[PDB]
């Protein structure tokens, strides 16, 4: 508590600090525990589950406020932007996936954790693991989408 | 006029006050503070005319200063 | 001898060193322009001079018209002659402004004489002044003129009685000074002249002394 | 007195004790002579 | 916007973007290939002339069209 | 320890550094090899710390060049009142304020201008002035031509007095560096002396000849038939006719039972009803609190008599967790470095002038002031525009003193070194949030723009379709509203008529002030407010930060404030000096204080000034067409642009025709400020060869050799062609249109 800002890893000759906001450990631990920084875990399950938040989530911008917001089809047009919303981002993702990554490479990833063990790379920095990445993530996006659609226009519960 | 309350405060405000430049209290010329409250310096220059403590400009800032509070205070007793 | 430290210049040497100055106006370490330790003396000097020759002249009207002496045209205030026509004037041989005008032409040579004398010492005494060029050289300090006019009589000989004269000098200016600036004050918050005022503060202070307006 | 006539001789100086000798020249041939549009001779 | 403001202020501003990019979380998996620079020189002069030309052109354009056919004379 | 220090005479008066043009510094002493060394003769006149290095003389430069800027001030003001004198209709203004124009310049008939001397009104010929000086007057008291010329010798008189100790305290009694820097007694004395003594003298002028004066202005007699403003003082009982408090005397001052002024020392909200001002028994009150206020606030730092606080304890005592070394090392800052005291002065200077142009518009303080729309506008955009240029002047002082006067064997003190250490973060996050602001406030204009374009109006963000009522802003006036029935009870009214509490007033016709509405349309333009000033800050910020170094030039400091660019290397370094970046921030000032004077001007013609007629009807100038058509770019364009530009461009022959003359002129100038903007220093120095080979060939070479421009002023000029242009511009457009309909 006496001085709360320190340098990365206690390295002066980084780019930039350890504040309250990068290093805590309510904020290490929440960051730690998010499926794109959980390491071991296979690509797919964290594609999966991160295209099930962002497509559940997206729903709302799209029906509250839409070109069709007035009218008995208010939550299908939303959702059917939405689901357009997350298969472009699957284009986009795929051509960042060739794009940026070789089918020969080991990894990119860091391979040390904050105190210099020698752990082992992420795979998502493989090619065929940014694949599996965007595979999960067009299908946790796309259910994600027809849960949201259920469970509003479908089911009772306003908001 | 002199035996009135308006009177009393303005009098009574001025004389506390004023017991501090002379015994160890609230500060004045010769004694400063500190970020602690200490009330230890001890140390000034200026040519007074008896033992210690009170001097020819503390006086004023110590009239001054009651007068101030003296004053709130007839205003204060309105409500 | 006290209400201030003698700290580097009020020695005791000048007529009426009480060491008193908790400002430090006359001290030599910036002394230029008009503070320097030649000039304020020599200021104190002369204002004390005029605050002498004016305390006077503001009674002496009002206090020789109640002997009945002088005819009643000595204004009781010592203000409603002239002097601020606003709240009482009094008519004379001539305009008040054509009399400030020869009062001015009479003082400038009254005044740019001394400056020179006190600018250069020795000098006017040299320059022939018109008529019976006088002796009027700068005999000492500038505000000590000696002489055998500015000194009638002579009255001081020595070190010992003329310091004497000269701190009682210094010290009836001072008080002169404080007379005149109460003058000036105690006729606005009173609105009669100065004699006026101490005899109705003799007739009863309980009930007219300055906490009565 | 030399060095204030050198600094009369100086660029700004001259050039604007010549406009404005030239400005109320002619100003005043246009508040005797106005509107002159054609050379009457 | 490019013909006034020149190129040392934009890439001692792309230089910290840069930076703050770098340091944030959840978004240092995504890695841009080609370094971000600022507009070369005679490059942002001649996309200043660019935009510069193309509204000169279109502002006059619609309105010569505008005001002409909503009157046709 | 704190005394008076002079050196006598530290340099004698003569000519002979007069006849040498250049003489204070020694690299263009020489001459003019070149024609650069007429103009950074001027650029570097007044670079008091470029010439020498010893803060004394600095120092005493200084002195004497704000001296010279007082005296040039009190000239001004001797004009303008010996003006307001000798061609001004004022006597016949007094005599009928709602009629008759103010008028203080006439023009001599020469070559067919005599028709600017347009018919004010009162048998007078002349243009008509916005200064407001007329309702100052008319609020100090003055009521005759007389008080006016004696005024004007007296400020004439105090310009030679400033002129004398300009020259006094250069040449015959100089300060020395150890006088200059006794900050503790200056403050005691600018907060004790000036201003507590300044509002004391000016309270007792207001409370003695400004309110009765003006109160018998006020019940309808004739401005000759008022006592002289001396008959209410050698009178008490003149003056006790209005305000019989007067007969008690000074007695309940002193007695501390001065709550029997209550005639003269009021606390009442409002205006007064018949001059669409303030009350002056109240502004009185106000300037009697604000004397004493500032006079024991005068006494709270420490000189040679023992007690106060010292500005160095009262710092160092500051010192957290978060923030290193706390505000040590600041006083040294403060006192040895000229340009750190400038930049703090010119920043809060300038704020303080937003807030005086903010404040004056709301709270008239002087008589017929809101009911003459000119002068209440005039006065409005030349204060935003005064404080727009001082904020920018702040940051470029800023700016130099990091680069030339920090260091850093000293500066370890981690305040400052700390800020210094994380600019990559502070002017990322500005950037981000810059970026955001911008978004969020023209995309929605833009929307608006497109949906009205296609035919889908139930689309927008007006106030029909999806609305954006700024809710807090319409809770702070039903805040204010109420104040003087719960929060304030012993406040009559409200501070101001423009809360949503109160009425309408009055002032025979024209309407003064009423309770101002807050819809969408004021939520849009008041975050454009908000994006704009971010940008400005974020320029400025980056600039004054990255000063020193970046990761472009690690050595910046070495190159210096002022210089044009490190080469075409690095793939091109131009524009990277802090003097570069108050170059981009002027125009965005520029932009953002435009954008606030058109709300301004456009908001109160819409919804607040109009002329009331019998029964109560009231019709705004325009007609309450801003909540509708300031949300499209399109309806600021010919609603506001195109609708209220048709006064100017008409007023050919008429007394307004200075106003269409300037309009294009200004065009002009701003126009020809491209050409120094885009262009650049090689072209037109290759261009001047085959000028100088013509001249070569007929033997009129000169013998000062014609260079062209520097880098850096071709900007400067770009730039100041620039604001001025627009200014002019927007100066011509606004009078004309105001005091035609207005
Ligand atoms: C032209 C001219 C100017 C500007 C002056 C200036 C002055 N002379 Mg003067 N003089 C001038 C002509 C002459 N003076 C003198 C010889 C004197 C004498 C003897 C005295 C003056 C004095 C004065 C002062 C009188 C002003 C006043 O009080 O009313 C004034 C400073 C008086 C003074 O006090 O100056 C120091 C004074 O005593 N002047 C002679 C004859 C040589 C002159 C011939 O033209
Ligand atoms: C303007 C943007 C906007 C709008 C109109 C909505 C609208 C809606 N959101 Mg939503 N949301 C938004 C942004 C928005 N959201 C954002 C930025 C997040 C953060 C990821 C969320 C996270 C969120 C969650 C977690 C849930 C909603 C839910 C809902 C629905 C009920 C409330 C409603 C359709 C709820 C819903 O639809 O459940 C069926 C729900 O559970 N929202
Ligand atoms: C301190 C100011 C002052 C000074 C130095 C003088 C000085 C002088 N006055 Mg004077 N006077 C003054 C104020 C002053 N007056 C005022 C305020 C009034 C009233 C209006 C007069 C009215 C006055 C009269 C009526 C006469 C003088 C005369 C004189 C001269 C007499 C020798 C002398 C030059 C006399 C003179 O002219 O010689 C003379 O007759 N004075
Ligand atoms: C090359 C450009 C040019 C030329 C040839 C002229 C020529 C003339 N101008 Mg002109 N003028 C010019 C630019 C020019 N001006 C500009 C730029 C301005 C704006 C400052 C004026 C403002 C101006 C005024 C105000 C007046 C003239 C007048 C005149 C006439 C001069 C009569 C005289 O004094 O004898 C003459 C026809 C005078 C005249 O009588 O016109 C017939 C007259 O009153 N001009
Ligand atoms: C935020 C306002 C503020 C604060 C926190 C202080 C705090 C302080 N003042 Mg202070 N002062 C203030 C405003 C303030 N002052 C103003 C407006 C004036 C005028 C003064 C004039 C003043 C004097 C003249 C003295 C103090 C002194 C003191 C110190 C001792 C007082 C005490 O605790 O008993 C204390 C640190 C005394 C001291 O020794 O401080 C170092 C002292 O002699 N003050
Ligand atoms: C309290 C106010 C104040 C003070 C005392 C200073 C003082 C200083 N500034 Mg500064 N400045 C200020 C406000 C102030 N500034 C503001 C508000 C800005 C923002 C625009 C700036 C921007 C600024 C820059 C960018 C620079 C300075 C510099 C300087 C230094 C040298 C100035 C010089 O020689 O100019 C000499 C004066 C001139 C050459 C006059 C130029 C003419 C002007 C630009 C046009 C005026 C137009 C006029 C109103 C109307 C035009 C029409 C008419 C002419 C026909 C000096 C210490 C320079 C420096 O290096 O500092 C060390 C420098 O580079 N200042
Ligand atoms: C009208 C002209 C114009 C415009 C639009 C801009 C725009 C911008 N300037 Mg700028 N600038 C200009 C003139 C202009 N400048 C000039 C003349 C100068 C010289 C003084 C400068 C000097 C200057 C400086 C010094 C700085 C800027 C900065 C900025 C940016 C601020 C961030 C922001 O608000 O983003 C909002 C962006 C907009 C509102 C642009 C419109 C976007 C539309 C509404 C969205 C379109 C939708 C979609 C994307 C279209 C797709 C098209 C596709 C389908 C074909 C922004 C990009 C600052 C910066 O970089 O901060 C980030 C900065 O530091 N400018
Ligand atoms: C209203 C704006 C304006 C005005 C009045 C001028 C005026 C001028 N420009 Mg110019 N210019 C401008 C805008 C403007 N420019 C802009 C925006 C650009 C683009 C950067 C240029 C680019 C330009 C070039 C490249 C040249 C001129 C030249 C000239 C001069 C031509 C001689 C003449 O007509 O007299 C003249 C001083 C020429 C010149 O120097 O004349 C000898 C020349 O070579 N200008
Ligand atoms: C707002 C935060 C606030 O409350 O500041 C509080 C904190 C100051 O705490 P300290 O007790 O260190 O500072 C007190 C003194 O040391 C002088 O600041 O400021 C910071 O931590 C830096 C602010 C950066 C703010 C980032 C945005
Ligand atoms: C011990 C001794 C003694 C005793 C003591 C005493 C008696 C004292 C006195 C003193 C005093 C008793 C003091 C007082 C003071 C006062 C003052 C110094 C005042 C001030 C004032 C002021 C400051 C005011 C101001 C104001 C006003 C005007 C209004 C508003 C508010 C106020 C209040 C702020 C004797 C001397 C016998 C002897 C020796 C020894
Ligand atoms: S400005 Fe001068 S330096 Fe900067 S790029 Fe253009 S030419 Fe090279």
């Amino acid at each position: 508590k006496y001085q709360v800002i320190e340098p990365l890893n206690g390295d002066p000759f980084i780019g930039g600090f350890e504040t309250p906001v990068t290093s805590s450990p309510l904020i290490a631990w929440y960051l730690s525990n998010l499926p794109a920084y959980r390491t071991a875990v296979a690509p797919l399950l964290r594609g999966v589950e991160i295209g099930l938040a962002h497509g559940y989530l997206l729903v709302g911008p799209f029906v509250l406020t839409g070109p069709l917001r007035n009218s008995a089809v208010r939550g299908e047009a939303g959702s059917l932007a939405a689901a357009g919303l997350v298969t472009i981002l699957t284009m986009c993702l795929t051509i960042y996936g060739i794009a940026s990554f070789k089918e020969g490479e080991p990894s990119k990833a860091p391979s040390l954790t904050l105190t210099g063990r020698q752990k082992d790379a992420d795979k998502l920095q493989t090619a065929e693991g940014w694949a599996s990445f965007t595979g999960g993530w067009f299908f946790g996006g796309l259910s994600g989408v027809a849960w949201a659609y259920i469970l509003l226009y479908v089911l009772n519960l306003p908001y | 006029y002199i035996g009135s309350s308006t009177n009393l405060i303005m009098v009574a405000s001025t004389t506390l006050m004023l017991f501090a430049g002379r015994f160890g209290l609230a500060p004045s010329a010769n004694r400063k503070s500190t970020a602690g409250l200490k009330l230890v310096d001890r140390d000034s220059g200026l040519q007074t005319g008896d033992p210690a403590g009170f001097t020819a400009t503390d006086t004023l800032a110590c009239g001054a200063l009651g007068h101030v509070i003296g004053v709130g205070i007839v205003l204060g007793l309105k409500a | 001898f006290a209400s201030k430290q003698s700290l580097s210049y009020l020695d005791g040497t000048l007529p009426g060193d009480y060491g008193f100055d908790p400002l430090g106006l006359m001290d030599p370490e910036g002394a230029g322009g008009f503070i320097d330790p030649q000039w304020l003396p020599y200021a104190e000097i002369i204002n004390g001079r005029f605050a002498m020759l004016g305390a006077a002249g503001a009674i002496a009207p009002e206090v020789l018209g109640r002997i009945g002496l002088i005819p009643q045209e000595t204004a009781i205030p010592w203000f409603q002659s002239g002097v601020i026509p606003p709240v009482g004037n009094y008519s004379y041989w001539a305009d008040p402004y054509t009399l400030f005008v020869l009062e001015m032409a009479l003082m400038g040579f009254a005044e740019h004489r001394r400056a020179q004398d006190y600018y250069k010492p020795g000098s006017m005494g040299k320059q022939y002044f018109l008529g019976l060029e006088k002796f009027l050289g700068g005999s000492g300090n500038p505000a000590y003129p000696g002489g055998p006019i500015f000194n009638f009589l002579g009255f001081g000989k020595n070190e010992k009685e003329l310091q004497e004269l000269k701190v009682k000098e210094v010290k009836n200016g001072r008080l002169a000074m404080m007379a005149v600036l109460g003058y000036f004050t105690q006729a606005i918050f009173t609105g009669v002249g100065p004699f006026q005022n101490l005899l109705d503060h003799l007739a009863d202070p309980v009930h007219n002394n300055v906490l009565t307006n | 007195m030399q060095d204030v006539k050198t600094y009369l001789s100086t660029a700004p100086v001259l050039a604007t004790l010549w406009f404005g000798f030239l400005a109320g020249l002619l100003i005043e041939i246009n508040r005797f002579f106005p509107d002159a549009l054609v050379l009457p001779l | 916007m490019f013909l006034i403001s020149w190129r040392g202020y934009w890439q001692e501003l792309i230089e910290t973007l840069a930076w703050a990019h770098e340091r944030t979380p959840l978004a240092n998996l995504v890695r841009w290939k080609d370094k971000p620079v600022a507009l070369s020189i005679v490059q942002a002069r001649l996309v200043g002339l660019a935009h510069f030309s193309v509204g000169y052109i279109f502002t006059y354009a619609a309105f010569l069209i505008a005001s002409t056919s909503g009157k046709f004379g | 320890e704190v005394k008076i220090m002079v050196e006598k005479d530290p340099v004698k008066t003569s000519f002979e550094k007069w006849a040498k043009p250049g003489h204070f510094s020694r690299t263009l002493a020489k001459g003019p090899n070149t024609t650069t060394w007429i103009w950074n003769l001027h650029a570097d006149a007044h670079d008091f710390d470029s010439h020498t290095n010893d803060l004394e003389e600095i120092s005493r430069k200084v002195f004497s060049a704000h001296f010279g800027q007082l005296a040039v001030i009190f000239i001004w003001l001797s004009g303008m009142y010996f003006h307001g004198a000798r061609f001004s209709n004022y006597e016949a203004w007094l005599s009928d304020p709602t009629h008759i124009k103010p008028s203080a310049q006439v023009v001599w008939p020469i070559v067919g201008q005599k028709i600017l001397n347009g018919d004010v009104g009162g048998g007078f010929q002349g243009i008509q002035i916005t200064s407001g000086f007329f309702q100052l007057w008319r609020a100090s008291g003055i009521t005759s031509e007389l008080q006016l010329y004696t005024t004007a010798i007296g400020g004439l008189i105090f310009a030679a007095l400033m002129l004398f100790a300009g020259w006094f305290h250069y040449h015959k009694a100089a300060p020395k560096l150890a006088w200059f820097q006794n900050v503790e007694s200056m403050l005691n004395h600018h907060l004790a002396g000036l201003l507590g003594l300044g509002s004391l003298a000016w309270a007792g002028h207001q409370v003695h000849v400004s309110l009765p004066i003006n109160r018998l202005l006020d019940a309808g007699v004739d401005p000759k038939e008022i006592p002289l403003p001396h008959e209410f003082i050698l009178n008490r009982d003149l003056l006790a006719q209005l305000y019989p408090s007067f007969s008690k005397g000074l007695t309940p001052f002193f007695t501390l039972n001065w709550s029997e002024y209550s005639d003269f020392l009021t606390f009442r909200g409002g205006l007064n009803p018949v001059t669409g001002g303030l009350w002056l028994t109240d502004t009185a009150h106000h300037h009697l609190a604000i004397a004493v206020l500032f006079l024991v606030a005068g006494h709270m730092y420490r000189t040679n008599f023992g007690i106060g606080h010292s500005m160095k304890e009262i710092l160092e005592a500051h010192k957290g967790p978060f923030t290193g070394e706390g505000h040590k090392g600041l006083y040294e800052i403060l006192t040895t470095s000229w340009h750190a005291q400038l930049a703090i002065n010119l920043a809060m200077l300038g704020s303080l002038t937003i807030i005086v142009a903010h404040h004056m518009y709301a709270m008239p303080p002087y008589p017929y002031l809101a009911t003459d729309y000119a002068t209440q506008l005039s006065l409005f955009t030349h204060h935003m525009w005064i404080g727009g240029f001082l904020v920018v002047g702040a940051a470029a002082h800023a700016a130099i003193f990091m680069v030339r006067d920090y260091d850093p064997t000293t500066q370890y003190n981690n305040l400052l070194d700390r800020v210094l250490r994380h600019r990559d973060a502070i002017i990322s996050h500005l950037n981000w949030v810059c970026i955001f602001l911008g978004f969020h406030s023209f995309g929605l204009y833009i929307h608006n723009d497109t949906m009205s374009a296609l035919g889908r109006p139930q689309d927008m963000f007006s106030d029909t379709a999806i609305q954006l009522q700024p809710v807090f802003a319409q809770w702070i006036q039903n805040t204010h509203a109420l104040a003087p029935s719960l929060t304030a009870p012993n406040a009559t009214a409200s501070t101001s008529l423009t809360w949503g509490g109160g009425d309408l007033v009055a002032v025979g016709g024209k309407v003064a002030l009423l309770p101002i509405p807050l819809g969408t349309a004021d939520f849009l333009v008041h975050h454009i407010h908000a994006f704009t000033i971010h940008v400005t800050v974020l320029i400025l910020l980056k600039g004054v930060l990255f000063a020193r170094s970046s990761r472009l030039i690690p050595d910046k400091a070495n190159l210096g404030f002022r210089f044009p660019c490190d080469g075409p290397g690095r793939g091109g370094t131009c524009q990277v000096s802090a003097w570069d970046h108050v170059f981009l921030g002027l125009f965005w000032m520029y932009n953002a204080i435009s954008v606030v004077i058109f709300h301004f001007s456009w908001k109160m013609q819409s919804d607040v000034w109009g002329s009331i007629s019998d029964q109560g009807v009231v019709t705004h100038i325009t007609g309450g067409n801003f909540a509708q058509s300031s949300i499209t770019i399109n309806g600021w364009l010919r609603d506001f642009l195109w609708a209220q530009a048709s006064q100017v461009i008409q007023s050919y022959g008429s007394s307004l025709s200075a106003y269409g003359l300037l309009f294009l002129g200004a065009h002009f100038v701003w126009a020809f400020s491209l050409m120094f903007l885009f262009s650049g220093r090689g072209y037109w120095q290759e261009l001047i060869e085959s000028i100088v080979w013509a001249h070569n060939k007929l033997k009129v070479a000169p013998a000062i050799q014609p260079r062209a421009l520097s880098i850096v002023q071709g900007r400067a000029v770009g730039v100041a062609h620039y604001l001025l242009g627009g200014i002019a511009t927007t100066w011509a457009f606004f009078l004309a249109r105001i005091i035609s309909v207005g």
